[PDB]
């Protein structure tokens, strides 16, 4: 996803996409007038973004699929380890302070 | 040295006081299965079925997009093929990444 | 006819599981990203407590270590009963970390700077003005091994140089 | 491109490293060549142009190792000489072609370091070399000469 | 005497004997962790693998789009303000002046090359200065006016605007709103 933001305007640093922001509106709209002849070329720049748009949507979802198995299947089993190895650090400080407690305990004998 | 010869219980329960901040590392082991195995049980459940839909387009709009052509005629291959050596005979650059080696 | 299928059938596997699937990656595997970053600094931290190991079923290792070193010391074969550096040198390096623990809290050095091993307590006793029986000002209680500090540490946040009410425990009433 | 590998030492520079312009089309055109099976042709092609270039920039830093130009001063006589800088960046463009060699992958692949022994076996081949060079300049006489061995040492 | 080096003999033989043999049991606990640890990152190289894919083109089409509405607040003419937050909803709540007067501000900094230099910024930023304006009287009315809304409405509604800051002109408006009748 990642996407929705209000992002307006962050990084005003206007991104000069094909230059159409430094063509028209930086180099024949320099003291506000235009956009409204560099408007057009905003509007060409979304029919742009519909080409562009269009081009870099036909490889965003193009790279499939094949396989991440072990992602999820790897996540399982290695997720079952991981709660058998929880229950060796549980275990680990259960044997571990009962030997803390039961020789400090000996040792508050040894007090 | 000179007053402290007791110090087995408080170098040692001080020791098992750093055993109870090990018991607090006992805690960043359950919290580190806890959250670490938690965001492997919430990602893999939350994935799956991305797998399921990945599978929908890797099963079935794979097979499917490959039997598109399952019996395709004979003179438009020629045509759009012959329109592959228009694109074909582009370059790479011009063309691009997988529009060149897709038409591949 | 079938051709109009693929139109139909194939414009719904290209651009209904594109864009379907690119719900279920955007969406899932968003999930799969921002929760790739939750194992991913849990891996780090993991790793952290992997360094823990080390740094405590190691530590306490290197204790036991000692311990076990002094049990297969044995050497018998009473007066080797001094088998604890952590008696002394660990215990007033532990007790130097005392030291910097009072040389944190400062909490002596300032020019004291002598023997706080159980630098024993702190308190916050606002302090009594003790004629009238009104309140003075605030002052942290720092009751060392042997040396008393009755700082009044206001405005004095540190626990530097704070008002040193200061005297040994030796004579203290 | 070639380049004197001590420039990357004098001025202590990051090497080379190829990045994701190239990339996504390289193990693109190498699962792309698994279809195709060729991934190990144009494979060898790639232990090639890496291998080569090696050469070209181990080519430059072959000048100041070949000869050890302190014979007989005191002995030994300086420590001094360039066959430490020669397997310092040997082993740094080992390093980056370790990593940017077995980057490209889908993941399992089974002669990644294969791979790397195609590119660096030559060049274990080429440390043998001049192994042998500053071994014969550093032999027939112990204190030739001989202290300085043991930056030799350090090499191996 | 020798309950007391019974202590000595239990307490330090057996602290001892079992420090060693708990403690190597827990190193081979540790070498079971760095096992899953190591077992576990490596499958989650597919993480970063998959996670190369964040195609943000949705970034150039938010900020290309920005650029659009943007160049229609940039004609002086962005008169687009649904009345007047939009109500409700212009992100979740009142973003008119959050996605809109920091563009009108932000977006009148937003110099390509010349784009519509200084004459056009200060005006722009005078769009964000009366959709700043309309942002305090609309905070004020979140949570200055309610002063009844301990709901979202002061909370996430204010919150919302937490893209506008300088929140102690609202503390301000709260000696002018709350402490009025102080």
């Amino acid at each position: 996803v990642k996407h929705e933001p209000a992002l307006g305007q962050n990084d005003v640093f206007d991104l000069d996409p094909l230059s159409f922001d430094k063509w028209v509106p930086f180099l024949r709209r320099a003291l506000d007038k235009n956009q409204l002849d560099p408007v057009i070329d905003e509007l060409e720049n979304s029919i742009e973004d519909n080409f562009q748009g269009l081009e870099l949507q036909l490889l965003q979802d193009s790279q499939m699929n094949d396989k991440l198995e072990t992602s999820i299947d790897e996540i399982a089993n290695i997720q079952g380890m991981v709660q058998d190895t929880l229950s060796s650090e549980i275990s680990k400080f259960q044997i571990r302070l009962s030997e803390s407690a039961n020789e400090l305990i000996v040792k508050k004998q040894m007090y | 040295m000179p007053a402290e010869i007791d110090i087995d219980e408080a170098d040692v329960l001080v020791l098992s006081q750093e055993l109870q901040k090990t018991s607090k590392l006992t805690f960043e082991i359950n919290k580190s299965l806890k959250k670490i195995a938690a965001t492997s049980n919430q990602s893999s459940q939350l994935f799956t079925p991305i797998l399921a839909r990945n599978n929908v387009l890797t099963t079935l709009q794979r097979n499917i997009e490959s039997t598109l052509n399952s019996v395709a005629s004979v003179k438009d291959l020629a045509n759009e093929a012959s329109k592959y050596e228009i694109i074909l005979q582009k370059g790479i650059n011009q063309v691009g990444l997988k529009q060149y080696t897709q038409v591949v | 006819k079938f051709t109009s299928n693929l139109t139909d059938l194939s414009i719904q596997v290209q651009e209904e599981v594109k864009l379907n699937i690119n719900k279920s990656y955007n969406e899932i595997m968003t999930v799969n990203n921002d929760l790739n970053v939750a194992m991913l600094e849990l891996k780090r931290v993991r790793a952290n407590i992997n360094d823990l190991n080390e740094v405590l079923d190691q530590c306490t290792k290197i204790a036991e270590k000692r311990l076990q070193l002094q049990d297969q010391i044995d050497q018998e074969r009473m007066r080797r009963d001094r088998s604890s550096v952590l008696i002394l040198e660990k215990f007033w390096d532990t007790e130097l970390d005392q030291l910097f623990k009072n040389v944190e809290g400062a909490q002596k050095f300032i020019n004291s700077t002598k023997g706080r091993h159980i630098l024993m307590n702190s308190a916050n006793w606002m302090e009594l003005n003790t004629t009238t029986g009104k309140p003075l000002q605030m002052v942290q209680i720092f009751i060392l091994n042997d040396l008393v500090l009755i700082a009044d540490k206001s405005r004095d946040k540190q626990n530097d140089f704070i008002v040193s009410q200061c005297y040994p425990l030796k004579d203290v009433t | 491109k070639p380049f004197d590998p001590q420039i990357n030492i004098t001025k202590k520079m990051p090497f080379p490293y190829y990045e994701d312009q190239q990339l996504g089309a390289l193990s693109w055109i190498l699962d792309y060549f698994h279809g195709n099976s060729e991934g190990s042709i144009i494979q060898d092609i790639l232990v090639g142009e890496r291998s080569k270039l090696i050469l070209k920039c181990m080519a430059f830093l072959e000048p100041f190792a070949k000869e050890i130009s302190t014979a007989k001063n005191a002995p030994y006589e300086k420590g001094s000489s360039g066959m430490n800088s020669y397997t310092e960046a040997l082993l740094g463009f080992i390093a980056n072609e370790k990593s940017l060699v077995d980057d490209l992958y889908s993941q399992y692949t089974e002669s990644k370091p294969h791979v790397l022994s195609q590119i660096l076996s030559p060049l274990i081949s080429a440390y043998a070399k001049l192994f042998g060079a500053n071994l014969k300049i550093v032999r027939s006489n112990l204190e030739n000469f001989g202290f300085f061995s043991f930056e030799l040492v350090e090499s191996i | 005497f020798s309950e007391q080096v019974a202590t000595q003999e239990v307490i330090h033989s057996e602290n001892v004997i079992k420090l060693s043999k708990d403690l190597h049991t827990t190193l081979l606990t540790f070498d079971k962790l760095d096992d899953r640890l190591t077992n576990v990152t490596q499958v989650v190289s597919p993480l970063g693998d998959k996670l190369e894919t964040a195609i943000k083109k949705k970034q150039n089409y938010i900020q290309s789009v920005e650029l659009i509405r943007r160049y229609n607040d940039f004609y002086s003419m962005g008169k687009s303000d649904i009345v007047e937050q939009l109500r409700l909803s212009k992100n979740w709540k009142l973003n008119l002046k959050s996605v809109k007067l920091m563009k009108n501000l932000l977006i009148l900094s937003s110099k390509l090359e010349t784009s519509s230099i200084p004459k056009t910024i200060n005006t722009k930023l005078v769009i964000e200065k009366y959709s700043e304006m309309m942002e305090n009287e609309l905070l004020e009315n979140f949570n200055s006016a309610y002063r009844e809304n301990n709901f979202t409405k002061l909370n996430e509604i204010a919150i919302i605007l937490n893209n506008f800051n300088g929140g102690v002109n609202v503390i301000q408006s709260f000696i002018n709103q709350h402490d009025y009748f102080i």
